[PDB]
């Protein structure tokens, strides 16, 4: 179910089998814990700088 | 933009400034990669040559952040509708690419099905641009954000006085006074999801700007997704 | 930056000149979408004011009522 919270997904969430599977935008990498996104870069798209 | 407030730095960065040869900045556009901007369509009728400004905040002033990035090449959408705005839209790829930096970085393009599920699907989005700051008012000299509500189909349907294809979207408010406005279309419309912005439409037309009953329309960016990835193949 | 009269204002993109009420009316069926672009696509324009159509033939934009003057040269 990813209407709970995204199925706590950070970005993409989704269902496969009856299972949510998190997923990112080009940029990021799903943390391990399946949930997260890690950024594979500097500049990942769609977070502010300032940072 | 008709009243939100300026872009803190840091804070718009993957908002790009289409300029004229005489460096005024006629139109928006979405920094979308290194050497991609995202604008619409119509922007580009008169067909003269243009330039993109990244980096930039306050227009009186150059001032070190800025950049600007000769167009290499523009695919503007191949059904667009002068008469309508419909498929307002096109990428424009540079020749040099862009480098990010503070104030300039990309915003990520949403996987259709999410985007149509949980983005579009918040209670409202974010445009922004350095357009005139009242429907009769001045172009801004400064960048400016402005966050609108996503506003129900037929509600927009029934509000405008011209067609609303489902390549377009509404936003805003029926009679506070903000809204986006000339000098604005081809901006961003991201739309947040913790703390990341998902472009989610283009600053398309609209009556007027913030007039009452009548909302502003953008291109639902969420329909040119597959187009936009195939427009930046383009050999 | 043409310099506006009384009861024009100014377009500094121009797009809503092409929109103005004019005097001697007969609106389009459609008015010229361009007027709608949010696009600061042409160069700035005097255009008339909410409410004041623009007489024809004295450049002006006046109130309706007033839309009537002869023209001859010599
Ligand atoms: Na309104």
């Amino acid at each position: 179910l990813c209407s709970l919270d995204n199925g706590d997904c950070d970005q993409f969430c989704h269902e496969e089998q009856n299972s949510v599977v998190c997923s990112c935008a080009r940029g990021y990498t799903l943390a391990d814990n399946g949930k997260a996104c890690i950024p594979t870069g500097p500049y990942p798209c769609g977070k502010q700088t300032l940072e | 933009i008709v009243g939100g407030q300026e872009c803190k730095d840091g804070e718009c960065p993957w908002q790009a400034l289409l300029i004229n040869e005489e460096n005024e900045g006629f139109c928006g556009g979405t920094i979308l990669s290194e050497f991609y901007i995202l604008t619409a369509a119509h922007c580009l009728y008169q067909a003269k040559r243009f330039k993109v400004r990244v980096g930039d905040r306050n227009t009186e002033q150059e001032e070190g952040g800025e950049a600007v990035h000769e167009v290499e090449v523009v695919i503007k959408h191949n059904r667009f509708t002068k008469e309508t705005y419909d498929f307002d839209i096109a990428v424009l790829r540079l020749k040099t690419p862009i480098t990010f930096r503070m104030n300039v970085a990309p915003a990520c393009l949403p996987e259709r099905d999410w985007a149509e599920s949980t983005l579009m699907t918040q209670k409202t989005g974010i445009v922004s641009g350095f357009g005139r700051t009242h429907e009769k008012g001045r172009q801004s000299t400064r960048l400016k954000m402005l966050e609108v509500p996503y506003v129900d189909r037929n509600s927009c349907k029934l509000s405008s006085s011209f067609i609303i294809t489902q390549n377009m979207f509404c936003a805003g408010y029926d009679t506070k006074q903000e809204d986006a406005c000339q000098g604005d279309s081809g901006g961003p419309h991201v739309t947040r999801f913790k703390d990341t912005y998902f472009v989610t439409g283009i600053v398309s037309w609209g009556e007027g700007c913030a007039r009452k009953g009548k909302y502003g329309i953008y291109t639902k960016v969420t329909a040119f997704l597959k187009w936009i990835d195939r427009s930046m193949k383009t050999r | 930056y043409p310099e506006c009269g009384e009861n024009e204002w100014l377009d500094d993109c121009g797009t809503q000149k092409p929109c103005e009420a004019k005097c001697n009316e007969e609106p389009p069926e459609e008015e010229d979408p361009i007027c709608r672009s949010r696009g600061c696509l042409l160069p700035p324009a005097c255009v008339c004011k909410d409410g004041f159509y623009r007489d024809t033939v004295i450049g002006d934009c006046v109130r309706e009522e007033e839309c009537d003057q002869h023209e001859i040269i010599h």
